[PDB]
């Protein structure tokens, strides 16, 4: 499951993040982002490579209409994959 | 139990040679296990046997509690999403470019959005340090870059066990130095077990944790890294230290020097 | 006898290869009749075996018709019958040489080079890694090639007979002084449709089932070292060449018995 | 034009291979006509290309004669002339199919597998180490093979026509009810010696010069990796098969013009 | 002058690549010289060039004062009795037995009595420790025994220079341990110079005396054994010690991470 | 040159020993050995492998009609090749 919520200005996410549950959340890419400024990483249990890339896409097109999105709640598995694929600052700042 | 792979008592013999009598090995989770033997007897033999290409004649092989040569055709197809291999020559489809090769099994095992699929395979070429070779045909790959591209093809469906069919042979110490650096991270990050099977003592010992020396058909003198560095058995002293003549003969069995050179 | 035990190994060995040839092909054409994937996959294979094999057929097809029109011209003139040339090379091509020679050259170009691509694909373990991809290659890489043969060779024969019979209409009519309206005229009422024209296809389409199967089997059980693969290529040409004549003598007995 | 420069590379490239084919063969047959070494060396090569190619010729030779005796039997009966069968299959074999089909199968078995042994011998550098032995291989390994061809194929044709014409004498005489003394009788005064019997050899011996040369050249300039060598084998079969029909149309013009 | 081999200034280029600009090397008598590299950039190239297979486009090559690509056809044939080679795969004629292969060039270059010729080639199989493999066809040779048989074939006409076209690749440390033991005696006994050309640092340094590292097209940083062990140049530290990334890049030249994964 | 002499009971040898000069001395194998007991190694400059083997044959058939031949005058190049081909005692004693 990839249930997700909003606060009106901040996108929430819950459930697990796999490469088999992410396709309906790809269908929401313009009503999903609403001038978002933060991303919770609240109830993630596993992160996958494409689910990281889906995470990487949502922050990126949250530019040019919205805010510079802050990050929090990371379970320190994504930071392992961060320097692994040596992702730059301007696509993923913390 | 953390033991991913465990074969109980395998008895092979193609029919004339009788390789693999009374073999036994355990592969636990989080490890970098290592298998080393004479040279050319187990390498492609055991790895296709452990993969479910060749059926044994005795014993039982576990992958988290399931017997491997007893599954269905469909069920053993499904467990192939877990484990993958990496061949000694590098198995690349020649009639493609290197982008479509590494992005191949994503189109065969999952449904992905097209700009999303294109991006997530592009970053994984950076994960092996091979993003720049993006749209090359697998002919101009100079050998060294050929193995790394199949390695990025190996980590596709988040594999939990990656069989290394002799990654280290015939290559430069800079290229051997690259491959030990990549394979060190991929067990530390991502928690992937890997079964390296080769014969290159000053490189495999820098990464292994529990080696298994397959000298004869038996699994004689297996252990950890520094334990096998001090075992004074004549087989393992000859193999790891490269002694010119021990129990392994220097010469060939022949006649006397009285009728061969005096006819 | 000590030497009769060396034959006892062979009489079991040479029959198990026939068991492998049926068992490989039976797995190749059963289950999942998918057409979304194969329809662009197959049409790339017809560029391999159809288009590259097209040029050798037509440039050899003009030489057979020019020879039979030349050599046949002496045999008719000694029996003093000019008009029979049109019902000779039409007769000889459409029932004897059309199915037999075109299948020979198809075993030559497309028969051998298909076997090279199979055994090489196991030699670099592109086959053995595709099982780790959990895709069954016999429906995936063999059946696009196998249907690429049996569709091709009937369309390789009808191009052969036509350009063969056109070159026959050159050297007799134009160069060796025969009226053009007389040549086709004896050819018009020469051959029927029911036991001649479709009969050319029956001889040709049953050759394509054998040659494509005998080619793609030898790639599947060849020794993957570089020595055994070229041995298998020259084993494919010699085995198809017996099977085309081992069938044609049977298939000329039923139609004309 | 931008595309006409891609042809400018080829028009120079494809002519330099013809320069290599003459220059290799000219060095192969000049200087030191030694016979003490070559006479056991050559006779091992005739076991390679003569004895192993013998079985495929005779088992295919009986099928051609049985087909022409079967198919020819319908064409004579519609023109009501029984005795012409003996002067038909003797005629057709000894001047048309004898030189053309036997050279095809010889390009099949012996034409290809000779090229495999050459390119493999450069692939493991047995060629490149023989220069360190200071023995020139073109007189040493090529000329034992080249003479092994042109001596063989005339003796491969005369075995082909004979077993071909014997099978033709089965199905017409024995099975399809013709007197035995009548069949050879029309064949006795059928063909002469001066423009028929030696003429079969002239068509056959000029084929052996081409097929053996076109086979052993492709082994000498093939890419020594395992991919390029099997490419060269299926380039040898397709190039000989045009050259046998590219010559036969010329060599049927002179004899019957 | 004891310098057997000396090429002055060789300038190659097949036509598109320009390998070998400004190369220079001296090989003296009694030595075991050693040439390294990065990974396939000289190995079969230089050795056929030094043998008189491939002619250079510049420079002069000496073998006791004679220019190599200026001799006659007959005269350069005569000097081939001096020097010999040993290929990476082992060049054995397949349609023979291993006796006739090692006894081959004696029948091509000298006249010997038949029982005498049979005996003197039998003892030389003992000299490589391969007397027992006496009448085997070169198919059942298991690789390791294949190189040693061509080595006994190499010492036939008492050669004074034996080129080793990568003897050490893809083999077992016992088999590598055999080959360093044999090649040590054949320079000590018989005074034979040998030009080993490979890339295997912990084996070639145990026998060499004056190495020549051919990193780029130049012959940069050549010297003795312990001198090149302390040279802190970034090329020779990366190569001999197997540093993962120095001047030789880790990754490939590519674009930025802004348009490749963000389409 | 491979000039050689006798003392009536001991074979002498002079000149060089190569693989190209040894064939006439192979033709003398029964008039050459005359119950020989010693071999000088007097004026040898180079020894070859077959010339060693020719030396090895002459001592060997000097058995079964003659003496056990003593050896002397070796220039210590043959002793290098002795243990190289690991020649036994009964074919070459010193
Ligand atoms: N049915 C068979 N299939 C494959 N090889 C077989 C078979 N029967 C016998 N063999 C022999 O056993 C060997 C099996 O291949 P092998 O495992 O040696 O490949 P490899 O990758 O070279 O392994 P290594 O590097 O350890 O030698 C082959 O060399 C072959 O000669
Ligand atoms: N005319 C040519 N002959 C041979 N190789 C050529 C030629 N032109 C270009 N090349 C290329 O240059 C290379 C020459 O062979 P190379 O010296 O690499 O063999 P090698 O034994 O692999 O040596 P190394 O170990 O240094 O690669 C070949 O890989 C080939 O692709």
């Amino acid at each position: 499951s990839l249930s997700w919520m909003q606060t009106g200005d901040t996108l929430a996410l819950s459930g697990e993040l796999d490469q088999d549950v992410l396709l309906p959340l790809w269908e929401m890419r313009e009503e999903a982002v609403k001038g978002i400024t933060c991303i919770d990483l609240s109830r993630v249990s596993r992160v996958d490579t494409g689910g990281l890339a889906l995470l990487l896409h949502l922050i990126d097109l949250a530019k040019k209409q919205g805010n510079n999105v802050t990050l929090q709640g990371v379970n320190d598995k994504v930071y392992t994959l961060a320097k692994l694929y040596n992702l730059p600052a301007d696509v993923l700042p913390r | 139990v953390a033991n991913l792979v465990d074969m109980r008592d395998v008895s092979f013999t193609r029919g004339n040679r009788c390789i693999f009598d009374n073999i036994s090995l355990t592969v636990p989770r989080g490890k970098i296990t290592a298998i080393m033997g004479p040279s050319g007897i187990g390498k492609t033999t055991l790895l296709r046997l452990i993969g479910g290409q060749i059926a044994p004649d005795h014993g039982e092989i576990l992958f988290d509690g399931e017997n491997i040569p007893a599954m269905s055709r469909s069920r053993l197809y499904t467990v192939r999403k877990r484990m993958s291999m990496l061949f000694q020559s590098g198995a690349l489809f020649t009639d493609m470019n290197v982008f479509d090769n590494v992005a191949y099994p994503l189109r065969e095992h999952t449904q992905l959005p097209a700009p999303l699929l294109h991006s997530t395979v592009m970053m994984k070429l950076e994960a092996v340090g091979l993003r720049g070779a993006a749209k090359l045909m697998p002919s101009e790959l100079s050998g060294g870059m050929a193995r790394r591209a199949a390695l990025a093809r190996a980590i596709a469906l988040e594999p939990d066990l990656i069989m290394f069919d002799q990654p280290f042979v015939g290559q430069d110490p800079i290229t051997m130095g690259v491959l030990v650096k990549l394979i060190s991270e991929l067990n530390s990050a991502l928690g992937v077990t890997c079964v390296v099977v080769s014969h290159d003592v000053p490189e495999v010992l820098s990464i292994a944790d529990h080696a298994w020396i397959l000298a004869d058909k038996k699994i004689v003198a297996h252990g950890s890294a520094q334990a096998l560095q001090a075992n004074p058995d004549p087989r393992v002293r000859q193999f790891l230290d490269g002694i010119a003549d021990g129990p392994v003969p220097f010469r060939y069995p022949a006649g006397d020097y009285h009728a061969d050179l005096l006819p | 006898l000590n030497a009769l035990a060396s034959l006892g190994h062979k009489g079991i060995k040479t029959l198990r290869t026939f068991g492998r040839a049926g068992l490989m092909l039976f797995n190749a054409l059963v289950g999942k009749p998918e057409f979304r994937k194969h329809a662009p996959l197959l049409v790339r294979q017809l560029y391999n075996v159809g288009v590259l094999s097209m040029l050798i057929i037509v440039v050899s097809g003009v030489f057979i018709g020019m020879v039979l029109g030349l050599q046949g011209y002496l045999v008719l003139t000694t029996y003093s019958a000019e008009t029979s040339l049109g019902m000779l090379v039409a007769l000889s091509l459409l029932r004897e040489l059309g199915p037999v020679v075109a299948a020979l050259l198809f075993a030559g170009r497309a028969g051998s080079a298909l076997t090279a691509e199979i055994g090489l694909m196991r030699a670099t373990e592109q086959l053995s890694s595709m099982e780790m991809m959990a895709v069954d290659p016999l429906r995936r890489v063999i059946s696009p090639r196998f249907w690429a043969g049996v569709i091709s060779l009937p369309l390789l024969t009808v191009i052969f007979v036509a350009v063969g019979i056109w070159g026959g209409s050159l050297v007799g009519v134009s160069w060796k002084g025969i009226d053009s309206g007389f040549f086709w005229s004896a050819m018009q009422n020469a051959v029927d449709w029911r036991m001649d024209l479709v009969n050319c296809l029956i001889k040709s389409v049953v050759f394509a089932i054998t040659v494509t199967w005998i080619s793609l089997f030898n790639g599947y059980d060849a020794i993957p070292t570089s020595a055994g693969i070229s041995r298998a290529t020259t084993r494919t040409v010699v085995h198809s060449s017996l099977a085309v004549l081992g069938l044609d003598f049977v298939l000329t007995a039923l139609m004309f018995g």
